[PDB]
């Protein structure tokens, strides 16, 4: 019987914002205007006044895919994908706020069927990209309780 | 450490007023105790003269000024001349010498057999004639004997008859060079380059070596040329002693508005081990074609490349670099271009492979492969989405049948949400057409039973749904709680005369556990009937960071998932129940330090399918160590991949540990250490050992690389094959600078690389 809604409720300063980055077509912005759609906060442009509005701009991803372990006989057994992922908070009159998130993941490689392998791989990038967007929202309230007064 | 400022040391700071512009046209102030003749003419001063002029100080114990006529037209000759003791000090140079001429209309000086030293920046060296020429621009050395490393060691030094440092062209050319490694001579050039600045660099050559065992003798010498300021190419030779032959490496990096891209082409005319391993032709050339593109054109447009293509399946097995390894199966050949816009995107593209294995290479491939995607995130309280693919897949070998596939997607999509949680009812159908040809010749073989024209409608009914609980804990830590569930419903459809082109078996990570697909791409969909339930608890700290989280999850099956082909090896036989689990969990502690893991358990196997943990302790940029274990238990490489369990290298699956160590223990040397370990063989798949020297002015690093490369046939059931490699590289710097280190570099370079895993 403990009280409801935690992870601290998205900020009402930022219930509305305005998403920036290099390309906003790319996979990890519409991931991230779509997880921004799905907890309900407004998407605005930078052609109004823009005063107490504050705005999250994407750095840049990066996604690794090395080795993960071997069989016997040197081949790969397993590849473990990590996506890192930059961004940054920007409060007019607040400096700026830093987001580092870091997305973790493996699948076992058939080179037989390569090409279902591919697909596979591309599907696992997509899911890999949502969830680093989740992982973006989620470290919102740190940046709300960085806003303190020295 | 900051050792830029520890090599500062030895460089003076250099104090006073910083003057903007040049000290030709400023005044001549002369401060001294003596001081006999004609001033304008004959001027002699004598006893601590300190001569200034804007920034330059000149302080000497005898100076004399003698001019000639410069009448007519128009300013004066000043000529200063200096006797003895002559001790010049500026804004960029610190020289010191007995003799000494200056022009201070042209700001040209001449000093004759003596030293200098560079300020705010490292060099030093001593010239029989040390000239400032060109306003200052061109430091001409005549008789010249240069070094970057000032005291403690004479450990390397070039000398040459006329060294000539340009400051706007940013270079130190050398005439007749010769390099020394302290007082003993090795290389002598009739004329040499030394770069100061960046950009552009056609930089002399800088080589490398190498000792595998494998190749042997390895020698590099890459030559670089700079084009433009956007693209260069790098060409390499790299002499083997085993292959016996020169390799020839071509490297060419791009950049244009179209998008970024590198292409490489390494080639070698003969190779003798390659002759003797496979004597049936003469021909004996081994090559290797790379080129990758990534391009975003108005940010509408999307032009990606990944072609990589070799001539032998055993080219990577060999030779070693940064585009391929020995662990590498097969090559990738994908050409991608799309228009992504926003609501809306159709991107079209080839998919080719290269499977690297003598007889078993019957891969597929894509051509072409168009993909459509169109959304309306707004019809009400409804959103919903249209896919589309056209994709005619073709094989290599003429035996394997052809297809033509037509699929369209459509998926409404309802979200509600309130607060304390959110339910989202999604309906799709996954429509598909089949013209399938080349049926005949694989209809035999095994028992199949493919048609020309094939059909397939399925539909789906999804139900996801997820609530959040908190409970407060103690100094400001805040617990809470994720329940979530999600139905899932798709009629079951015979698929036995649908061939098999993009489909395998998926891993179900926790969040894969609420993924509508069994299989991969559109070929094989299973008959859903499940339930998903699974929990996420999180803890949070007082500074609304996620500093632990842990989650598992547990899918129920109504009925079992049929395709219509359902030729998976199951241990037993299973069909309905709680056969699916999974469980992650991530952990910070503190700064430093932290945890990761992720199990994933099958029932109808009897045993725990993967099971993957990773610690690590990371600092914060270097020196740091991890330690991860990865364990693949052999049904489940029985179950899902057919064949690989026959083999006796395949059959015992995985359990392996990795150790990766970095910690410096000298200030100066860089320790690196790894270690991964299978307990299955109880053999070392791979370790390695590699130091490095990091002075100021140079460095030198070796790595050891001791290594699985292929599987041994016959003996008495067959063993790994290891091979070692040693590795000497040497790295100049310290000029340019932003250099050094390696810090974890040296790390990733085996065939099982270290990943940042926090
Ligand atoms: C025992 C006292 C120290 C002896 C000399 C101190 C007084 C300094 O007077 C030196 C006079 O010479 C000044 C030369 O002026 C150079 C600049 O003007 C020449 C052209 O503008
Ligand atoms: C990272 C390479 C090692 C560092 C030394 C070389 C300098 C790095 O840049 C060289 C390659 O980058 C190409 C420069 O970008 C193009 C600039 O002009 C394009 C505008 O039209």
């Amino acid at each position: 019987g403990w009280h409801l809604r935690s992870t601290t409720k998205v900020p009402t300063t930022m219930k509305t914002m305005i998403l920036q980055s290099s390309d906003p077509n790319g996979p990890l912005s519409r991931a991230v205007r779509n997880q921004l759609r799905l907890n309900g906060v407004d998407l605005i442009d930078a052609s109004t006044l823009r005063k107490d509005v504050p705005s999250l701009r994407l750095d840049g991803s990066s996604i690794q895919k090395d080795t993960a372990s071997v069989f016997q006989d040197g081949r790969t057994a397993e590849y473990q994908m990590v996506m890192t992922v930059h961004a940054s908070v920007l409060i007019p009159g607040h400096d700026i706020y830093p987001i580092t998130t870091k997305v973790y993941r493996s699948f076992f490689d058939n080179p037989q069927a390569a090409l279902a392998k591919d697909a596979e791989q591309d599907m696992i990038i997509q899911e890999m990209y949502d969830k680093a967007a989740e992982q973006l929202i989620r470290k919102l309230p740190s940046v709300q309780v960085a806003d303190v007064e020295a | 450490a900051d050792l830029a400022t520890q090599c500062m040391l030895g460089v003076p700071s250099y104090d006073r007023p910083l003057v903007e512009g040049r000290p030709g046209d400023l005044p001549v102030t002369i401060n001294a105790d003596h001081a006999k003749g004609n001033y304008p003419d004959n001027a002699v001063f004598t006893g601590n003269v300190d001569i200034n002029q804007g920034n330059s100080r000149l302080r000497a114990d005898e100076v004399q000024l003698h001019q000639q006529q410069a009448a007519g037209q128009a300013q004066p000759v000043r000529t200063v001349d200096a006797l003895g003791n002559v001790h010049y000090d500026d804004n960029q140079v610190i020289l010191k010498g007995p003799k000494a001429w200056s022009n201070l209309n042209t700001k040209d000086t001449n000093v004759w057999q003596g030293d200098y030293q560079m300020v705010g920046r490292q060099g030093r060296g001593t010239a029989d004639l040390m000239k400032q020429r060109g306003e200052n621009r061109y430091t001409i050395l005549e008789n010249g004997s240069f070094t970057s490393c000032l005291p403690g060691s004479d450990t390397w030094s070039v000398v040459g008859s006329e060294v000539i440092h340009d400051r706007e062209e940013q270079v130190a050319e050398i005439w007749n060079a010769r390099f020394k490694l302290g007082s003993v001579p090795i290389f002598y050039s009739p004329y040499l380059q030394l770069p100061v600045g960046d950009k552009r660099r056609s930089g002399f050559l800088i080589p490398n070596a190498k000792y595998s065992t494998k190749n042997g003798v390895e020698f590099s010498l890459p030559y670089y040329w700079n084009i433009a300021p956007n693209f260069d190419a790098t060409i390499t030779p790299h002499y083997m002693n085993k292959r016996g032959g020169v390799m020839w490496e071509n490297e060419f990096r791009y950049l244009t508005q179209l998008g970024s891209g590198l292409t490489e082409f390494d080639y070698l005319p003969s190779d003798k081990v390659y002759e003797d391993d496979h004597s049936s032709d003469s021909n004996s050339r081994r090559w290797l074609f790379y080129w990758n593109h990534s391009g975003v054109i108005d940010q509408v447009w999307r032009l990606n490349a990944d072609y990589t293509k070799v001539s032998d399946p055993d080219y990577f097995n060999d030779f070693s670099s940064k585009y391929g390894s020995s662990t590498d199966g097969y090559a990738t050949q994908k050409f991608s271009a799309g228009y992504v816009n926003q609501n809306f995107d159709a991107t079209v593209s080839t998919k080719q492979f290269q499977v690297f294995d003598r007889e078993s290479s019957n891969s597929y491939s894509a051509e072409p492969q168009l993909d459509v995607n169109y959304y309306q995130n707004d019809v009400g309280p409804f959103d919903t989405h249209l896919y589309g693919q056209v994709a005619h897949f073709v094989n290599s070998n003429n035996n394997m049948p052809e297809a033509t596939r037509v699929h369209f997607e459509p998926t409404i999509n309802l979200p509600l949400s309130n607060g304390w949680g959110s339910l989202n009812t999604e309906a799709k159908l996954l429509a598909t057409h089949y013209q399938q040809s080349n049926l005949d010749k694989y209809n035999a073989a095994n028992g199949t039973d493919y048609k020309e024209s094939v059909s397939r409608v399925m539909p789906q009914f999804k139900v996801d749904g997820k609530m959040v609980f908190e409970r407060d804990l103690q100094e400001g830590f805040t617990q809470t709680l994720e329940p979530r569930v999600q139905y899932l419903y798709v009629p079951y459809r015979d698929q036995s005369e649908i061939g098999n082109y993009d489909s395998t078996l998926l891993q179900s990570d926790y969040t894969g556990l609420f993924r509508d697909r069994t299989y991969s791409g559109l070929d094989r969909i299973a008959s859903a009937n499940q339930v998903t339930t699974g929990l996420t608890s999180r803890v949070y700290d007082a500074a609304a960071v996620e500093r632990f989280n842990i989650s598992v999850g547990q899918i129920y099956y109504f009925t079992e998932s049929r395709t219509g082909d359902d030729n998976i090896n199951w241990e037993n036989n299973d069909t309905t129940g709680s056969l699916v689990w999974a469980g992650d969990t991530y952990w910070r502690i503190a700064d430093e330090w932290g945890l990761r893991g992720g199990i994933q358990y099958d029932t109808r196997l009897d045993n725990v399918a993967t099971g993957n943990g990773t610690i690590e302790y990371r600092r914060d940029e270097n020196r740091l160590v991890q330690l991860n274990y990865r364990y693949a238990s052999p049904e489940y490489i029985q179950a899902t991949l057919p064949s690989y369990s026959t083999a006796a290298q395949y059959k015992q699956g995985i359990s392996q540990v990795g150790m990766t160590a970095s910690w410096p223990i000298v200030d100066r040397w860089s320790v690196v250490g790894a270690y991964y370990y299978d307990t299955n063989t109880r053999k070392a798949a791979n370790q390695m050992l590699g130091v490095q020297y990091n002075s100021c002015c140079y460095a030198i690093r070796l790595g050891y690389e001791r290594k699985v490369n292929g599987w041994n046939s016959n003996d008495n059931g067959g063993e790994s094959k290891y091979d070692n490699t040693f590795g000497i590289n040497i790295e100049l710097r310290g000029l340019s600078s932003n250099y050094g280190l390696g810090t974890q570099q040296m790390l990733r370079s085996n065939i099982l690389p270290y990943q940042s895993s926090l």
